[PDB]
């Protein structure tokens, strides 16, 4: 099973682990499923800004920028709204690092 | 009592007058008559919100009435162009029944 | 303006950012030649007066 | 941009729409009274030499 | 209050209106009567002091 | 804008130059 | 200005911003200096 978890791709939902994140009781009435997998998606419509990409490897920043765009939808009154990924300022590289840096003292 | 208020809502919530006439586009009769950043014209409220919020620059964008008010026209022009409620009905017409 | 008054086009620029979405490319690479054209031409901007 | 970008309304016909565009500027009537400047300015002009 | 989306006023009735405010406050005002104290019971985290009225 | 929001969802060369 | 003040990616703009921050008060960029009032090197 160790060898197992090294490799496969684990589900959106349970990638909150690393990260601390939780999906609130106020969205257990509602559907989350569909909106994590179609309607919070990376590389925007104007194409590729550099602070879009990453690696093939830490590929897991994908699924909490799921939670992250997901919550942005919810938090805004009206409809659920199609939200893509607009600049990150640090890139992949300076989001991987200091994620990597808080998780060294959890 | 109750069904007045219910219904003032459902009319709130569907009816921006983004209704379909058939007729030649004219110069004149458009729904954007005067857009308040460089008076053009563009015949349709969803296109008239999207050129109000195109000029304004997109690190500036703060969520509004009218920004909550744009998804609301989408929201509800999509449904209505929806086929099966397009043509449907909840009662009979004498007709029908008969 | 008088010709703005008349004239029955209507520029929209989301055709070329909407055509320009559809590119393929590998995202291991540094060079964007699509991010180029869209950064370059800006045809989010209005007044083509 | 604006060469590469323009669309007509969705369903439009032209005869309409220039027979709506066209209308006020030919309600203007402007154009005659500039003619009889231009008789003024010729008779001035040869009187003067 | 003021609906952002529906853009009107709701029309919850005002708090002039409800009947249970009006029958605690004729409740509680019967139950202390002559009394300068006016709670019909004082809640400690305990056990609860009550009221000597009669009734 | 927020008021309007609840309407819309519910010298010489001067001298020739005027000339 | 500020936005002219703010294309490639994340580590290339910083191996720029290095080298001409390297390269920035070097003395081969600088111009316009003075006399030293020498008064020795005879
Ligand atoms: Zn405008
Ligand atoms: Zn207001």
């Amino acid at each position: 099973l160790a060898g197992k978890i090294m490799l496969q791709d684990v589900n959106t939902v349970q990638l909150a682990r690393v990260v601390n994140l939780a999906v609130p009781d106020t969205w257990m009435s509602l559907d989350f499923d569909t909106m994590f997998k179609h309607h919070v998606k990376l590389l925007p419509k104007d194409g590729r800004h550099l602070n879009t990409d990453i690696p093939p490897r830490m590929g897991w920043l994908r699924a909490i920028l799921r939670f992250l765009g997901a919550g942005m939808a919810m938090t805004a009154t009206g409809v659920a709204v199609d939200i893509y990924l607009e600049d990150i300022h640090g890139g992949g590289r300076s989001l991987g690092q200091r994620f990597m840096t808080w998780m060294r003292q959890e | 009592p109750m069904s007045t208020r219910i219904a003032e809502a459902t009319s709130a919530i569907v009816s921006k007058h983004p209704a379909r006439v058939g007729l030649p586009p004219t110069a004149s009769s458009g729904h954007g008559y005067q857009c308040h950043v460089c008076s053009a014209v563009l015949f349709s409220p969803l296109d008239l919100d999207a050129h109000v919020a195109s000029h304004g620059l997109h690190g500036n964008m703060t969520l509004t009435s009218s920004e909550i008010q744009r998804h609301i026209t989408e929201f509800i022009s999509s449904w209505q162009n929806h086929p099966i409620v397009q043509v449907s009905a909840d009662v009979e017409n004498r007709k029908t029944a008969q | 303006v008088l010709l703005q008054r008349i004239s029955p086009l209507q520029i929209d620029p989301t055709i070329i950012s909407n055509t320009m979405s559809t590119v393929s490319e590998s995202t291991t690479q540094t060079l964007s030649p699509a991010s180029s054209i869209l950064g370059k031409l800006r045809p989010s901007n209005s007044d083509f007066s | 941009v604006a060469l590469l970008s323009g669309k007509y309304p969705p369903d439009l016909v032209t005869n309409v729409w220039y027979a709506d565009a066209i209308y006020p500027m030919y309600a203007d009537t402007e154009v005659f009274s500039n003619l009889q400047r231009d008789v003024i300015t010729c008779e001035a002009v040869q009187t003067l030499v | 209050l003021y609906d952002p989306v529906l853009q009107k006023y709701d029309e919850i009735p005002g708090l002039s209106h409800n009947c249970p405010l009006w029958c605690f406050r004729e409740i509680c005002r019967h139950i202390s009567g002559p009394l300068p104290d006016r709670a019909p019971y004082l809640y400690l985290s305990a056990g609860v002091f009550w009221l000597m009225s009669p009734r």
